[PDB]
């Protein structure tokens, strides 16, 4: 048994189910975020040594306005860069609250994670994805009227390979979620199969892949901030 | 199934939209203000070595 | 419950992995980039002492 | 005697699993290529990079297509099994 | 015990499969080192899209040409299945 | 018999190749773009931070195929579509 | 079970996996030639000129052996051999 | 009359076996290219051996993960047979 | 049921099999002895004609293989070995 | 009318001819690839040798590693089959 | 069912995927070789003969595998290894 | 109504040959990598031909230890095949 699925806390509202497992994990990554951007904001000091949240803070602003400037400068693109440093802090801490030791036995020999990652759930998952996707069209919109956007986006750099252009189109977004679902979803699974060795043989397995999975959050936190940046910017052109 | 969207993609976009807001309105502003402070202390820390170097001389010269 | 000491004696080793060998690195580079911006610091106002001494010795002379 | 539906919605299966599986090896692979070369391009002209973005992602915009395409037809196996009774 | 007609649709939804699947392989492998080809012609000759562009595009032709004709084969097999009683 | 059986077995083959499939991709082209990397910083060492950023990139578009696979795979032999 | 049907199934598994084969050849072997089209045009642009003489042949060597795989197909899934 | 679990564990037995292969053919051909590039780098410029370890085990940490995640799924199919009855 | 079925069957797949096999070998090494054929025109024009023939041994012995398989698909097919 | 164990037995042989395949084809083109990477080393550079065999070493010890590991899991499937009764 | 049956059925599909194998590694392997070849004449015309010895050992590897996977196939179509 | 032994001979023939067809493709494909770099060097470096036999038979020994190896177990798959009662 290795219990695939199988959320916890689901309840109803307005006709609406809703995992309120990935609810409650949301919910604390963000809690997590918000204490750190307040932490922040009493303890910003231009004429000072930076704090280390500080310094934490300002090399992400940096990386982002870095990758923003190369593709497209920020004074066109401004909101990019919260968009792109909340996206990137909102998954890291997601993937990365995982590490901490709430894996217990079901009792009925199956193991349950009193937190699991919410970019395990296809909601959340697709939630980012559709939001960027909606945000960088919308921006394309603002740059190319309401006509020149789907116009150019059809066509594409090259016209004649317009059908090809459309399917691209439908792949941003497909392809942000998936990619980030799996690359959690997978995780998720290999703890509950370690469950099932012995704990004196256990501990090792996991111990490797947890450390080895703080290096694979950190890369999808990145990569999708990445590819948020350049879709916009790609959506942002001439 | 575990593919099948359902009703927390709201939820946990509401959550994201807030965490948003803030980092939109408490977090990138001031950090924003803090980089271009540095940048400018440190254009004007050159600006004043220049100043002084140029200074010397010309008080020497006058 | 077996699972789950299993799984903590897991995360001790991750823990002493990190304390041992990724909290020194990521802690001296902290301690970098603080010094840097202390130093940054003692460059403004040493120049700005710099200027202030150059405009008296200039309205001196 | 068995249900013909069964059978029919192996094959379904075998066949979809056939479909990823070679979109997944096409794409990893030429996204790799094309990583490869914009890799390369930036590592000896830094400035360059601004400009590989434009043909790099040209290509993998075609890479991902079949890709994705293939995905999209795997789900008409899986879901709206041509032929299923 | 069975009827025919759903050992042909099984084998025509495997042969599908495995149609598209190597029609996939070869679009993204080939996609992407005529991608790498062009993007490192780019890098080195950053004025060079215009000339390059057209054997570029003549060598995705191509690629795309294999592909799409597997996918038609492939509709075929599906839809109208050869030799299905 | 059982065409629950049937239907278990074709999904579990499914689900095998779309690994299968997902790991060769995945494997290769890390390889190659880490290929890329690695003779990068060999030909110039300071290039070793303005080139994890492209390698990153490349990186994410190889293994969007495999966990988009093995996301597939985990449907076809947890949730399995057809299966009666 | 009718002979007629296991057969048909037998040829509609062995042209697919014909076909998938001959796109892959197809496909690498196109990517390939067109790389070094593409190359030699880079390098210099006048040489475009003599050089579709070379590649033509190595297409033609690439499409050639994809097309008789085409028509094998045609022979396993139209007129089976064996079909009994 | 057959037992349908005995049908069950020769698909999970198929699948697995399809993992490994896949999972083999991905790490040995990875690892080999990111090896070549390792070795080249230290012909190139010996010095840089250490400074070339970096992005090394980098590749292989992407390459080797994805074979042992490979590694447990196969366990799963062979030993927590997903749908066996 | 009739083994003949059972055989056929077999003899397609396994024909359909060497041919796809063929088919990826003869146009991957095709595409490849392409590319060096072209990329050294594109360097050394003049070097045409001292390019075939190692171009046209390599491709020969490439063709070899396709066709060899080639053959062994018709003895699978219109031959089948072990029939009855 | 059929054993259980025959048709497990022949899942398992499939399966870990699969493992074997898949072993192969990595452990062989990574070898050739790493190999290819030494042969070049010391062509350029005759007296580097001597090093250059310890990133060959880790490179072939990253390859082999994964050929080895399928051997000892097909050894699971054909002669301790998992499922099997 | 006759038992022959479904072992020639094996037989043939085993036997197809052996020459399927054969004609990828040789197909490959020839022309990356050739590739070889080729572009060691563009540079040093003068080493054509000299670079003919390795080359040809290269080959009578690839080929060698190659014909011994042949001589198997025959062995597991003609003289198939279990009937009863 | 089938032998238990015909199965199992069956899916054993089909393992072997699975197991040899990787094999050959990773022998193959090694071998040709192993003599492209064999022939670029000795292209490069006439004189290195004496020299760059320990390297390539190095290389090639690894890729048909692995040939080899894959022809053994496939010949007891065959001819001595485990779980065949």
């Amino acid at each position: 048994a290795i219990h695939v699925g199988h959320h916890t806390l689901v309840f109803e509202l307005f006709g609406m189910t809703f995992n309120g497992d990935t609810i409650l994990a949301t919910a604390v990554t963000a809690v997590i975020v918000i204490a750190l951007a307040f932490y922040l904001r009493a303890k910003v000091t231009s004429t000072g040594v930076p704090s280390g949240v500080q310094l934490f803070w300002e090399a992400l602003t940096i990386q982002m306005r870095q990758q923003i400037e190369g593709s497209i400068g920020m004074k066109i693109a401004p909101f990019v860069l919260p968009l792109s440093v909340t996206i990137f802090v909102f998954i890291l801490i997601s993937n990365w609250l995982a590490v901490l030791p709430l894996q217990y036995g079901g009792a009925d020999g199956a193991a349950a994670e009193l937190y699991k990652a919410p970019a395990s759930d296809i909601n959340f998952v697709l939630a980012l994805a559709l939001f960027v996707f909606v945000c960088y069209h919308a921006a394309g919109i603002w740059r190319r009227g309401i006509v020149g956007h789907p116009i150019k986006v059809v066509k594409g750099h090259v016209a004649f390979l317009a059908p090809i252009n459309i399917v691209e189109e439908l792949a941003k977004p497909i392809s942000l979620a998936l990619r980030l679902f799996g690359n959690i979803f997978a995780g998720g699974i290999l703890v509950a199969l370690i469950a099932m060795f012995p704990w004196y043989i256990q501990w090792f397995p996991n111990a490797v892949w947890k450390t080895f999975d703080l290096f694979v959050g950190l890369i999808q936190a990145f990569i999708f901030s990445l590819l948020t940046i350049l879709y916009f910017s790609q959506s942002m052109e001439l | 199934n575990f593919l099948i969207p359902n009703g927390t993609f709201f939820a946990v976009l509401i959550i994201f939209l807030i965490v948003l807001g803030v980092i939109s309105k408490w977090v990138v502003p001031p950090i924003s203000k803090v980089l271009a402070e540095r940048e400018a202390m440190l254009a004007k820390t050159a600006a004043d070595n220049r100043k002084s170097a140029e200074q010397v001389a010309a008080a020497q010269a006058d | 419950m077996s699972i789950f000491i299993g799984q903590l004696i897991g995360f001790a080793v991750i823990a002493f992995i990190i304390v041992k060998w990724v909290v020194p690195p990521v802690r001296t580079l902290m301690r970098n980039q603080q010094e840097a911006v202390r130093a940054a610091l003692a460059e403004s106002a040493e120049a700005a002492k710099k200027l202030a001494d150059a405009d008296a010795m200039h309205a001196k002379a | 005697d068995l249900d013909p539906n069964a059978i029919i919605t192996a094959g379904a299966l075998i066949g979809g699993g056939l479909i990823m599986g070679g979109g997944a090896i096409g794409a990893g692979i030429g996204d790799g290529i094309a990583g490869n070369a914009l890799i390369s391009g930036i590592a000896r002209q830094p400035e360059a990079q601004g400009r590989l973005f434009t043909p790099f992602f040209i290509t993998v915009g075609l890479v991902e297509a079949a890709y994705f395409i293939n995905l999209a037809f795997m789900a008409l196996f899986v879901f709206a099994t041509p032929g299923l009774q």
